[PDB]
């Protein structure tokens, strides 16, 4: 009972419930608790959980969850890891410093670019 | 000054810090006038030279700029860049310049006695001199070719000091461009409080 | 029994003995002798020992094992790698 | 540009070539 | 980051080939400089200005090897202190 089997658009990520406790208040924290079946999709004969999401970002937001730094994935866009990551409840101002000047820089850019002859 | 010795721990890195020393360099020629025959003409002369160093306080302000920091880091991580630059120019200069004095010469007249009288690359180190401002592009005009093997020469000179110069350059400022990247970054972030709490 | 099955974060590595006997005095290295089954994590169900890391990055390290020459891979971080 | 991208990527690869100490091939081939 | 690092060169410089420009200067003349250009500080300023932008109008140049010297460290320091954060 101490493994929790995450199915995120058909790719099984495996994990012990501590992992996911790690970090509380977020998504997968409310996982991690016992009152989760009636919260989300869930099916009983595989005991996988169901998120219609990205599984390539969700490698790194589970890893987040592992070791305790959170990294942008260099192979996708940063508004498209900025938006998994707001799905998942995710802070975006924890990402470490070795990959904050290229994920905040598109969104730099884009807030830096923006009586009857009357 | 004294207000900042009356409290000093570690008493040797504060003599080993390079702020008080330039403060204490520039303090050292006015009150040396109390203390000032022959020898004081000659420790005024100096002290002229030491009062050069006044200019120096104002790293005192500077040294909280981030942009100077990054500098200074960038400065001690790349002296490999900085040795391969002076090698190149040296070895430019150097060249370039004996091939200058000797290509001035063929147009020389034979009337006059001396071996270059219309010329302004009467020797070598001259040449040195308008080999760095040609290398550097700077181009003062003090001193230029006027014969055809000269002006050929000085094209090749600006163009392979171009060249030259260009090459470590980049590295150089790629070096600083990621260190104040860097420092910028870690600058703007707020203060983490750690959300992901370990697991035992 | 020349087959092990590794199972990072869910994502199921299999690999002949023989590769991770290779590089000796690491993890996996130990995981290729017969005592492994105590030391490590490890399900007689589905024959697969689990560890609970990145997948992605463990395939360079499972290629390390297996080409003989370590690699990055540009598509995480240098800190993360 | 060119030339000077050349000069960048060789100087980088002979540094890095430099610095790296020697290896003792820790991985023993399989037969 | 540039203005700053643009005036410390500048002042530095300036004082640089200021005294640089006296070790060679003539004893006889009455006036400490008469043969040089830089004849005070803020014309030290000015060639300062137009050395490290690799301009070089030839307006003033340093005529003495020690000045001489100076001037290749100001074209050269310029050249690193203007492609710093350009
Ligand atoms: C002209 C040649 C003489 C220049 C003397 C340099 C004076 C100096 O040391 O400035 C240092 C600062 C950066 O030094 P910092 O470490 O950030 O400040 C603390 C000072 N320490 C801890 C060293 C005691 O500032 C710098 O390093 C700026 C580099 C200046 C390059 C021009
Ligand atoms: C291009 C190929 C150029 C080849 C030139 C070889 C010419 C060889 C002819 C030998 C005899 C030439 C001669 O006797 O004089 C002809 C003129 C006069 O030249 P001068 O008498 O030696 O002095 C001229 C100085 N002024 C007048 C300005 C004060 O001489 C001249 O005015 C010629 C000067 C032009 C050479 C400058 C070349 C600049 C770079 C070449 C292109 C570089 C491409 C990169
Ligand atoms: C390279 C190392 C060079 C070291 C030079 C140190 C020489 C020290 C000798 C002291 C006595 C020199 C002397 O009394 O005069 C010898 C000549 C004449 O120099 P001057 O009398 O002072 O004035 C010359 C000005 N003209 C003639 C153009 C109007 O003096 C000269 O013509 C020498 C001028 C050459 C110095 C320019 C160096 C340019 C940069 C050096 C390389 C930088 C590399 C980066
Ligand atoms: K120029
Ligand atoms: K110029
Ligand atoms: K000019
Ligand atoms: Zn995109
Ligand atoms: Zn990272």
């Amino acid at each position: 009972s101490e493994r929790i089997v995450i199915n995120v658009g058909g790719t099984r990520h495996q994990t012990h419930r501590s992992t996911l406790r790690t970090l509380p208040g977020t998504r997968l924290a409310w996982l991690a608790e016992p009152d989760a079946h009636s919260h989300f999709d869930y099916d009983p004969r595989a005991d996988e959980f169901f998120f219609d999401r990205h599984p390539g970002v969700f490698a790194h937001i589970l890893n987040y969850y592992r070791t305790g730094k959170l990294h942008c994935p260099a192979d996708v866009c940063g508004p498209l890891y900025e938006e998994e990551l707001a799905f998942w409840g995710i802070d975006e101002t924890d990402v470490e410093p070795c990959c904050w000047m290229t994920y905040r820089q598109h969104r730099d850019a884009e807030e830096a670019l923006d009586r009857r002859w009357q | 000054f004294l207000m900042r010795v009356i409290f000093c721990p570690n008493k040797v890195e504060f003599i080993k810090n390079s702020l008080n020393i330039i403060d204490f360099v520039a303090i050292l020629p006015f009150y040396l006038e109390v203390g000032l025959s022959k020898a004081a003409k000659d420790v005024l002369g100096f002290l002229r030279v030491v009062r050069f160093v006044r200019i120096l306080r104002i790293f005192k302000l500077t040294r909280h700029f981030v942009g100077l920091r990054v500098l200074g880091h960038t400065l001690r991580a790349s002296t490999n860049e900085f040795l391969l630059l002076i090698i190149f120019l040296a070895l430019g200069v150097l060249i370039f310049a004996t091939m200058i004095y000797y290509a001035e010469r063929i147009g020389a007249q034979p009337n006059d006695p001396s071996a270059s009288e219309h010329t302004h690359f009467k020797n070598i180190p001259i040449g040195f001199w308008w080999a760095v401002v040609t290398m550097t592009t700077l181009g003062y005009g003090d001193m230029y070719p006027q014969t055809w093997s000269g002006m050929l020469v000085g094209a090749l000179c600006a163009l392979a000091g171009v060249l030259t110069i260009a090459m470590p350059v980049p590295v150089i400022v790629n070096n600083f461009g990621m260190y104040y990247s860097l420092a910028m970054a870690k600058q703007k972030l707020p203060k983490k409080k750690k959300k992901h709490i370990p697991r035992p």
